[PDB]
């Protein structure tokens, strides 16, 4: 045949993949965590979004550290070998490179090394998408005016937040990130590679989303989400038939 | 609007 | 006029901007830190690859923490009104979230703060590229067999390897981060959107690179770089006439 | 081949 091009992921195997939702929106009293009001919005959202591109979504609501383990354990040790991708979406409180259940803290790199490229070998070569809208700290944006693969490699983080903020949930709404996230995934997952996808999703959350707070403290304050990608190809959500 |  | 976009930065002000290249290969003996063989090769190979895309390059050599400090504040405290972007390079020793002056020491933070949105005026919207080829921690990839905007917005860190990670220089060809940077660039700078470019680099380092050493601690180990990306447009370096 |  003729000349082959190999700078995108292969996303035509027969499915296209998990998406694995943890919405964790009620906490261990002993834990002092409040509840997230607004994140059912966001797993909803969510859920519809992956359904329509074609994923096949597990949502999980209220896990202990101890079930968020066991159930990333179980699902990493699944036959991926008919699946293009992963995609896991973690919607809990957080702190810098931590995610946490209903009692207590889950270590994010606990969390994804069961899928390194050495461990989840059916996984191996294809994009695991880790989308993650929690705390990375308590920072607040003033705003301004205006033959061999690495382990590592083909992992994506999709950080709601920038390293060691505050990330905005609306008790309403949702959250910004996972708001903006879903529409810009509705409107052009079709249309464009998902690095510049995200990116559309930085400046929708950076522009359209400020905070309201009769603190002053916490009032007025902005949001730029953060994009971390060890990824080896452009990934595109649909493929030529 | 809240934090996480 | 007709319908208009604007998905993309700006890039057809009257300059391109600065390439300010760090080039740390001497260190006081003191801080008993290596020196950087191979980095000189890195440091003519990014001058001779950003003077091709028009930036005005400013090499500085063997700079100490105090002298990286100042040169930085200097920098931001320009008038880059006539400038579309930004570009800073740091070739040094490093851990997590630190990179070396000769005699020690200094956060990245303290360095990218200078140009927040809300610091440095004349680069508010505009985007700030921090390549950075220094080491992240001393974890080893044994590799698989196969009105406001945020003032954290609009950075991008280009990182030559995982966060936690060693990163790898050659004595005699540079290091394979940097080699692979400056390929990538002279042969898609004028083809491909910025992000797609350092995904080719990620696949270039994660493939066709594996140390050999005669000490098995770190022999035959491979490397993974990192993109991370609070941009909010996309990023060519060229413009339509 | 050496580390940084
Ligand atoms: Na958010
Ligand atoms: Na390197």
């Amino acid at each position: 045949s003729g000349i082959s091009l190999d700078n995108s992921y292969k996303m035509d195997y027969p499915e296209m993949g998990l998406c694995i939702i943890i919405n964790n929106k009620n906490f261990h009293k002993s834990t002092g965590m409040t509840s997230r009001s607004g994140t059912d919005v966001d797993a909803a959202n969510l859920r519809e979004t992956f359904r329509n591109l074609k994923y096949e979504v597990r949502n999980k609501n209220d896990l202990t550290r101890e079930e968020i383990v066991e159930l990333m354990r179980d699902v990493s040790k699944e036959d991926h070998s008919k699946r293009s991708s992963f995609v896991c979406v973690l919607l809990s409180h957080g702190e810098e490179g931590i995610i946490f259940g209903t009692n207590g803290p889950v270590d994010l790199k606990k969390i994804t090394n069961f899928f390194r490229g050495d461990r989840c070998r059916s996984l191996t070569g294809k994009p695991k998408l880790f989308i993650i809208q929690a705390c990375r700290g308590t920072e607040l944006d003033c705003g301004i005016e205006t033959h061999k693969i690495p382990v590592e490699a083909d992992f994506l983080y999709a950080y709601s937040t920038a390293p060691g903020y505050y990330s905005w949930r609306n008790s309403k709404d949702g959250s910004w990130f996972i708001q903006s996230l879903c529409a810009m995934l509705k409107q052009y997952a079709d249309k464009l590679e998902f690095m510049h996808i995200l990116t559309r999703v930085n400046r929708k959350v950076a522009t359209e989303f400020e905070s309201f707070s009769f603190d002053a403290t916490f009032h007025a304050k902005k949001q730029i989400p953060c994009i971390i990608s060890m990824l080896t190809k452009e990934l595109y959500f649909y493929h030529l038939h | 609007d809240e934090v996480d």
